[PDB]
């Protein structure tokens, strides 16, 4: 069915867009979890980034599945507010760790 | 011979004519390929030009055959047979310009 | 080392043979030119089409690419107008 | 990101 | 070799000459939005 | 560049120091307003400028070519010069939005010195109305750009 | 001549206006199919 | 006042403002410094474009440059892609016929932003084909300011990619439209666009491989219609004969193993369609199984034929530049010039978030939406997304070609939200949250373009403490000396990086250029740059060299000088002459590369060391240091 | 000597009039070739004259055309053009039966 193929493609995209091929060529240490320089990354760091990216993606899809004519209004609204909070929370932690890597980047949404 | 006899009785006249044209194109292409095999390719550019002209006109005529067949009014429904013929002429002109630029 | 000339001439004749077979098969089917009212647009269209193909030959023989592109553009405009006009009249008969 | 040798 | 003191610009005078062309443009625009009828 | 109260003195320092047989090629440009170098009366204009201007102290010039690029409708042209300059025939110059070439005057001279800094004048005549040949082309262009649209929604080109 | 600060302000304001016009287009089209 | 007229006026206005925002965000290198060219590659593009302006077209097609790769000479017309040069020359000719006298360096500088506008328009059309106009306008607003596409497209960077992204997006739009409509006219227009793409960039391999992949997946999904036949067959034939016209491509669409997926899917499609026709005409109960089996056999036979023709040697195998994307460790071992370049190295998540702010997060959501509603074009979109993600994940340089699809997908996702909630408290908060995310995206894009990618490598800028900026202009100083104080036929020797920049700026005959097509010549130059004076002098005598140019960044704090790029010289020279140059010889007995008294005496008498450190042991800065 | 990096052609100059002159053919390799005439003898001075010349490959117009060996292919192409034209006159004005 289409759901399995969609899920597989989505997981492949989320796995590859967090830079897992860098872990294949130059295998980095797991820790000494965040590397200091901009060019180099550890192993756990990209797991963290993959978790946050999947978080934002899940928030988007679940925020759109709550406005489609799903079951009764209770969960239909709980999922919506969950997506609203989920996007902002995971994207703010993502932007905050990115700002933790670039000392000059002056922007922060809900830095926390 | 059921396919042959049935083809004759079932196919309309314009399509049968187009099919004869396809026979001519395919025969010329096969004969050219046979000459190339017998003799080898000294002028390879010319061989590519001629054989790709044969294949190109074959497949443009097959596309006209598909688009003009009344049994395929279901798929297209947006292009008449006359737009199909004009499009055939356009594609053929571009193909022959490239061929004479390449031979 | 190139092949002998007699072989090449024989294959030129053999390449010219399938044309005759097409004509023989078309007179076997019965293809006639009957709907040939002498409209201005039909004659102009077929003349422009033959002109374009003759230009293709002339491009192979002498002209360079910019000249042939210009000449093809003018011929294509003329043939386009004539063909549009002719195709509408042909479609009238089918619909009506 | 250019066509130079990696320094 | 050296030329000398520069010349003051004799072009215009304020409160009349600067806004005169702009006002000519406006005054042409308004009758153009009258040829509707 | 330092702006004095009599001139503008700009010290030029080349890319590399010259040591003998070393050469450089540079371009120095400036545009100045015409209310102090161009005098007009009715239909007759006259431009009074320097033939060669100061480049460095005790300069020596081997070959020189002055070109004056008058505007497009310059009917008559006369040049008054204080010493013998060798002028060549006129050649047209085509610039932004010009239909007919604008007159160029070419004068060559050899072996100038720091004391050939003199003034030449050029008299010419120029109709005032021809100036608004420059704002018209653009207008016409835009009109054509619109006229295309007006001829575009008048075309059917459908077979059925 | 334009400075860097002027052109940066211009780019920011133009991007914001772009996205406002995007959302306005979505509003108009949805409200009046 | 019909809402349709105002709706179309709003669409035209938002496309024009997207054009203007794409043109205005790419001037942060022209407001500062000067309107000149920047990187090593755009100088050759400029030089050949200047030749095309001053000699016409048929002189550029037969142009045999003798002032590059000195003893060998470089056939330029037949070993380059004439898409950027022809476009720049055509715009120059049109613009000078109307008496708008613009120099050709200004056209070469400002060609890229103008084409960025057309790229935005092309994305609008391609996204309108997949989704409603709303996603089209949102995608046209996304790819005009995104930093992943600005990087190698800023005004002054005159390279193959600015035109290439426009041509790629337009070819994909035309193929999607042709498959939807089924007409031969859209296939002919797509073929002409593919011909332009072939002439522009060496990224036509991606287009031609992606189109068979899309057709094959349409076959496996049992979604074969007649329109797919009429699209792909005509496209392949016309595009093949059109692609063979470029001189540098030549006969590679047959001999190479990159253009074999297209012929494979073409043969498989012909067989499939004939068998399906027969099935329709013959009885279904009898001969059905025979038809299924025949399709399978045809596909297997095509695969076997390709394997055999590749193995015997009739079909040449993959190039190394296209094989390092699969082997991923083949570069540093065998052919080190592929691993030497800075572009051919992998990509961390920092670049994925730094080139795309919120798009890289809402992009898989859009992919999910595209999978849920399936159409003939959406399968193509999904394959494009997956392939671009993978290819960009292994090479930094290629990320630009990934940026289009991201935008499209992200646009779709955002449009999806603005469809549902837009038009009480919850819906209003959702709309304001999405709009605020878009604000953050715009501000991030402006910051990244201002601080990161708008920097020339020709003029260096050192900033004073009080905010005053000083410009180190030593490149152009040395090249201008070399231009006006040497003989007209002097030969300079340099590392390959600057080969272009000397022949563009200094106008002198170089020995080794930036474009690498003969690696043993570069091996000779490397051996000359990494031996003592006697062997290097013999090498320099046999090549009739006159001058030697070395960039030394030791007085100021400049990172990439030739000492930092010396080890790659040693490795490249070791690759072709193992008996003369040993890498381990230039290291200390501890095993590290250093310049002190502890360095090896095999390096302290090298020619690069004696050449870039001459009379430097007496140059003491005023600040108290050794 | 006609050298690029190493001599491609070495010939003996022959005296006519008052000059040593030789006529020959340029090899297939393109590039920048130079003539080195170096006369070194025991007692005579050292003569050395080298002039640089560039040998460029053939232009796209100087290729051989209308070769006999390819008279089939030419034919083929033109044949189909003629075919197409005939087909048009028989496809638009065809009379059904
Ligand atoms: C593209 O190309 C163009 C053209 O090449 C480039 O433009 C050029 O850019 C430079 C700067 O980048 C500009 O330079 C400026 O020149 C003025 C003029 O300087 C002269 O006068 C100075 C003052 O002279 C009086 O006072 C002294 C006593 O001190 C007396 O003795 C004199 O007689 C006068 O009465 C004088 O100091 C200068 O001398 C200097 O040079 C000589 C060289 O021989 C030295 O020996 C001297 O020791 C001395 O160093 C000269 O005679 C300068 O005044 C400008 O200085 C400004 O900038 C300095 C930093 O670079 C700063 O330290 C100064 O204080 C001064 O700061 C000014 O600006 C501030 C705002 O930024 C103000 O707040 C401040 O009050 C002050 O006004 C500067 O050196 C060129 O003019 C310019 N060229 C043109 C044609 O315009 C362009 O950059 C290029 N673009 C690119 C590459 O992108
Ligand atoms: C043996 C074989 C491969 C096929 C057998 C044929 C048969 C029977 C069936 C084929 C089945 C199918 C569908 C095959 C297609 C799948 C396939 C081969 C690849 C799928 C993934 C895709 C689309 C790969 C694209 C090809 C590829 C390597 C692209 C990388 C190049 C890219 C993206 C950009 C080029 C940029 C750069 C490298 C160019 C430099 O140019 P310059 O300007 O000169 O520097
Ligand atoms: C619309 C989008 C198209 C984008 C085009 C991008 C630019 C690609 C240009 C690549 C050109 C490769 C070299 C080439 O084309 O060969 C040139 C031909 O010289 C030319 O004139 C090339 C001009 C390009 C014309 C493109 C028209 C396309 C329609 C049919 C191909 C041959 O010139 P000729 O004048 O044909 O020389 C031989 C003439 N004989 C008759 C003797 C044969
Ligand atoms: C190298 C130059 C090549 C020369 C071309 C020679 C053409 C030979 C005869 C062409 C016959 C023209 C047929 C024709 O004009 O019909 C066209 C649709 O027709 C087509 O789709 C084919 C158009 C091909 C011509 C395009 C280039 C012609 C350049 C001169 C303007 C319209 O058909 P319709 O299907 O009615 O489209 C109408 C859709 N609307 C919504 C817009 C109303
Ligand atoms: C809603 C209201 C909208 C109404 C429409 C408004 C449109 C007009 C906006 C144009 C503003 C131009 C910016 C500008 O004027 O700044 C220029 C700097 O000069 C430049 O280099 C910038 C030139 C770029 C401007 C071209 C824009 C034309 C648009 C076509 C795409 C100042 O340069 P200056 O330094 O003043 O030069 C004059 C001094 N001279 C010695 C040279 C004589
Ligand atoms: C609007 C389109 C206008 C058509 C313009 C086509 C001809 C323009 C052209 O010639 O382009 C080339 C330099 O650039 C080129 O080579 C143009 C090649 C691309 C043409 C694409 C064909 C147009 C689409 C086909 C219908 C100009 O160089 P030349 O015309 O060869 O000579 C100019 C140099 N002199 C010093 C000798 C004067
Ligand atoms: C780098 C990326 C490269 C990607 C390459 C992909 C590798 C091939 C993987 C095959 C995918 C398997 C899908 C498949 O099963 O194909 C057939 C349907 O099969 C057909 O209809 C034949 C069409 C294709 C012929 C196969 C030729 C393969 C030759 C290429 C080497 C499915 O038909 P179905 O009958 O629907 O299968 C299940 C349906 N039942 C109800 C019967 C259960
Ligand atoms: C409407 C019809 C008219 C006839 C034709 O088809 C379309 O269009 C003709 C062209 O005008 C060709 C001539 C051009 C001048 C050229 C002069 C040379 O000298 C000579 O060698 C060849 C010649 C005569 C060309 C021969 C082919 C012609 C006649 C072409 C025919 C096929
Ligand atoms: C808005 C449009 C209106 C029409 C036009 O453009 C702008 O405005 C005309 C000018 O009046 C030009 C003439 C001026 C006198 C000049 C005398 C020379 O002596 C002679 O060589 C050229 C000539 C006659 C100019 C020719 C071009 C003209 C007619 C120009 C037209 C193209
Ligand atoms: C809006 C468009 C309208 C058309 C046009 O552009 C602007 O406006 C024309 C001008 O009238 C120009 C002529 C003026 C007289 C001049 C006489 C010289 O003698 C001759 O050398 C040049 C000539 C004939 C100009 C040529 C270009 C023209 C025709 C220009 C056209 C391209
Ligand atoms: C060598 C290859 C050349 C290409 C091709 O195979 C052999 O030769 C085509 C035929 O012309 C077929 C059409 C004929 C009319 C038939 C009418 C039915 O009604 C309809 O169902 C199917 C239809 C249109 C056939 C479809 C498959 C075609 C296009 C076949 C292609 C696969
Ligand atoms: C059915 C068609 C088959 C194709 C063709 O017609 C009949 O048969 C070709 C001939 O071989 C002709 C050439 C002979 C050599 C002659 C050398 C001269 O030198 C040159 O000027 C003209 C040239 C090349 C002839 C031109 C026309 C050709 C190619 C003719 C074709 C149009
Ligand atoms: C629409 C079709 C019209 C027919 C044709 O294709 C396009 O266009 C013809 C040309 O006119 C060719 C002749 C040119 C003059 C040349 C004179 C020599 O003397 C003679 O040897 C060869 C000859 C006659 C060429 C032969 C091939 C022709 C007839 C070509 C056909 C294939
Ligand atoms: C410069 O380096 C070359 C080789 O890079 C040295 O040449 C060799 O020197 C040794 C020393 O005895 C000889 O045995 C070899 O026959 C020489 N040739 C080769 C090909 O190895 C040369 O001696 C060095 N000159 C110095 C260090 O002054």
């Amino acid at each position: 069915n289409k759901t399995g193929w969609a899920f597989a493609a989505l997981c492949f995209v989320l796995a590859m867009t967090s830079g897992q091929m860098w872990n294949h060529i130059r295998g980095p240490p797991y820790a000494h979890y965040i590397h200091g320089s901009s060019q180099a990354q550890f192993v756990a760091e990209t797991h963290i980034v993959l978790l946050f990216n999947g978080g934002v993606t899940l928030g988007m899809v679940l925020l759109c599945e709550a406005a489609t004519s799903d079951m009764d209004i209770g969960k239909r609204k709980i999922m919506c507010v969950a997506g609203i909070g989920l996007v902002v929370l995971f994207f703010s932690w993502m932007l905050s760790i990115f700002r933790s890597k670039y000392h000059g980047y002056p922007y922060s949404f809900l830095m926390s | 011979s059921r396919f042959l006899e049935e083809y004759l009785s079932s196919t309309p006249q314009r399509l049968k004519l187009l099919d004869a044209y396809l026979l001519y194109i395919l025969l010329t292409g096969a004969l050219q390929f046979g000459y190339c095999l017998l003799v080898g390719t000294f002028p390879f550019n010319s061989f590519l030009s001629g054989f790709i002209s044969c294949v190109g006109s074959f497949i443009l005529a097959v596309c006209l055959r598909i688009q003009i067949n009344p049994q395929n009014k279901a798929d297209f429904q947006g292009i008449s047979p006359e737009r199909a013929f004009a499009d055939f002429l356009f594609a053929s002109t571009i193909l022959h310009l490239v061929v004479m630029n390449f031979v | 080392k190139r092949p002998p000339t007699v072989v090449s001439n024989t294959f030129t004749a053999l390449i010219l043979s399938p044309l005759l077979l097409l004509f023989a098969l078309w007179i076997r089917i019965g293809a006639n030119v009957s709907n040939f009212t002498f409209a201005p647009s039909t004659i102009i269209f077929h003349l422009g089409h033959a002109a374009m193909l003759g230009l293709m030959y002339v491009y192979w023989t002498q002209l360079n690419m910019f000249q042939t592109l210009k000449y093809l553009a003018i011929l294509g405009s003329v043939t386009f107008l004539a063909g549009n006009r002719m195709l509408a009249q042909q479609a009238v008969k089918r619909t009506a | 990101a250019a066509n130079a040798t990696a320094a | 070799v050296q030329s000398g003191p520069r010349t003051p610009n004799p072009y215009a005078s304020d409160n009349s000459s600067l806004m005169f062309p702009i006002l000519v443009a406006f005054g042409v625009f308004i009758p153009t939005l009258f040829c509707l009828c | 560049l330092l702006i004095l109260d009599d001139s503008v003195e700009m010290e030029i320092r080349p890319r590399f120091p010259l040591f003998g047989g070393w050469k450089t090629h540079y371009i120095v440009g400036y545009n100045l307003p015409s209310y102090e170098y161009l005098y007009n009366l009715g239909d007759q204009y006259a431009l009074k400028m320097r033939f060669v201007d100061h480049v460095f102290d005790e300069q020596v010039i081997d070959s020189l070519t002055v070109k004056i690029i008058l505007p497009e409708g310059a009917k008559n042209i006369e040049i008054d010069s204080p010493y013998e300059i060798s002028r060549a025939p006129d050649e047209l110059h085509y610039t932004y939005l010009d239909t007919f070439g604008r007159p160029v005057i070419v004068a060559y001279k050899k072996n100038l010195v720091e004391q050939h800094i003199q003034d030449i004048v050029v008299h010419y005549t120029f109709n005032k109305v021809l100036m608004l040949q420059e704002p018209l082309l653009v207008v016409a262009a835009f009109y054509i750009l619109f006229f295309t649209v007006i001829i575009y929604v008048r075309l059917d080109f459908s077979i059925t | 001549m334009i400075t860097d600060v002027q052109l940066a302000i211009f780019a920011n304001m133009l991007g914001v206006s772009l996205f406002l016009l995007v959302v306005l287009y979505h509003y108009v089209a949805v409200n009046n199919p | 006042s019909q809402p349709a007229g105002w709706q179309s006026l709003l669409s035209f206005t938002i496309l024009f403002l997207a054009w203007l925002a794409g043109f205005s965000s790419r001037l942060f290198a022209v407001i500062r410094f000067e309107s000149i060219i920047h990187e090593f590659d755009p100088w050759f593009n400029y030089r050949s474009t200047h030749h095309l302006a001053s000699h016409g077209f048929y002189e550029f097609l037969n142009w045999f440059d003798e002032r590059a790769w000195y003893p060998l000479g470089r056939i330029v017309g037949g070993t380059v892609y004439p898409g950027l040069m022809i476009t720049a020359g055509l715009i120059h000719w049109i613009l000078n016929t109307l008496n708008i006298t613009v120099h050709i360096r200004d056209v070469c500088v400002f060609l890229a932003p103008t084409f960025s506008g057309l790229t935005s328009i092309s994305t609008f059309l391609l996204t309108r084909e997949l989704w409603n106009q709303g996603a089209g306008l949102l995608a046209a607003c996304f790819i005009a300011i995104v930093p992943g596409y600005i990087s190698r497209s800023v005004a002054g960077s005159f390279d193959n990619e600015g035109i290439a992204i426009f041509a790629l997006q337009f070819t994909y739009y035309l193929w999607v439209k042709s498959v939807k409509t089924g007409s031969v006219f859209w296939t002919m227009c797509c073929c002409l666009s593919y011909f332009y793409m072939v002439s522009a960039w060496g990224g036509y391999v991606f287009i031609i491989n992606l189109i068979p992949l899309h057709v094959f997946v349409l076959l496996l999904m049992q979604r074969y219609s007649k329109r797919v036949y009429i699209a792909y067959s005509t496209f392949y034939i016309v595009g093949l004969i059109l692609s063979m016209q470029i001189p540098f491509v030549g006969f590679q669409p047959i001999r190479t193993s990159e253009h074999m997926a297209a012929a494979g899917v073409f043969a498989l499609l012909q067989a499939y369609a004939f068998l399906q026709y027969l099935r329709d005409r013959l009885t279904k109960q009898e001969f059905q199984t025979l038809f299924f089996l025949g399709v399978s056999l045809a596909a297997g036979a095509v695969f076997l034929s390709v394997i055999y023709l590749t193995y015997t040697g009739y079909i040449a195998p993959w190039s190394g530049r296209f094989y390092s994307l699969w082997d991923t460790g083949y570069a540093k071992i065998h052919i080190p010039i592929i691993a030497s370049v800075s572009e051919h190295q992998p990509t961390t998540w920092v670049s994925f978030f730094f080139d795309l702010h919120i798009l890289v997060c809402t992009f898989p959501a859009g992919l999910w939406f595209c999978i849920k509603n399936i159409n003939d074009e959406r399968v193509f979109v999904a394959l494009y997304a997956i392939s671009a993600v993978y290819f960009a994940g292994v090479m930094v340089r290629l990320m630009l070609t990934l940026t289009p699809v991201v935008c499209m997908l992200s646009a779709i996702a955002f449009s999806n939200v603005f469809e549902h909630y837009l038009g009480p408290n919850i819906k209003s908060i959702v709309t304001m949250l999405m709009l605020m995310l878009l604000m953050m995206f715009a501000v991030h894009c402006t910051w990244v373009t201002s601080n990161a990618y708008s920097s020339p490598s020709v003029v260096l800028a050192s900033y004073n403490h009080d905010g005053t900026r000083n410009i180190l202009d030593d490149f152009r100083e040395a090249y201008f000396w070399l231009r006006q104080n040497t003989d007209e036929h002097a030969r300079v020797m340099s590392w390959w990086d600057y080969g272009y920049q000397i022949a563009g700026m200094a106008n002198r005959t170089t020995l080794v250029d930036n474009n690498t097509w003969n690696n043993s010549h570069i091996a000779l130059v490397g051996k000359a740059m990494s031996s003592n004076e006697t062997a290097a002098y013999k090498i320099m005598r046999t090549l009739d060299v006159d001058y030697v140019l070395v960039i030394f960044g030791g007085v100021i704090g400049y990172s990439g000088d030739d000492i930092n790029k010396f080890l790659w010289m040693v490795r490249i020279a070791e690759g072709e002459h193992p008996k003369d140059i040993r890498e381990s010889d230039y290291f200390t007995p501890q095993g590290e590369f250093r310049v002190d008294k502890a360095g090896s005496p095999t390096l302290l008498n090298c020619l690069m060391y004696k050449m870039s450190y001459y009379r430097f042991g007496e140059m003491q800065l005023d600040f108290r240091t050794p | 000597e006609f050298v690029r990096i190493d001599p491609f052609v070495r010939t003996f100059l022959k005296k006519k009039g008052g000059k040593y002159s030789v006529q020959f053919k340029l090899p297939d390799v393109y590039g920048v070739f130079q003539f080195k005439v170096d006369y070194n003898r025991l007692g005579y001075t050292h003569l050395y004259s080298s002039t640089q010349v560039s040998v460029r490959p053939l232009q796209h117009t100087q290729y051989e055309r209308f070769i006999p060996s390819a008279y089939p292919y030419y034919a083929s192409a033109f044949s189909m053009m003629l075919g197409l034209f005939i087909f048009s006159i028989v496809f638009l004005h065809m009379k059904e039966k």
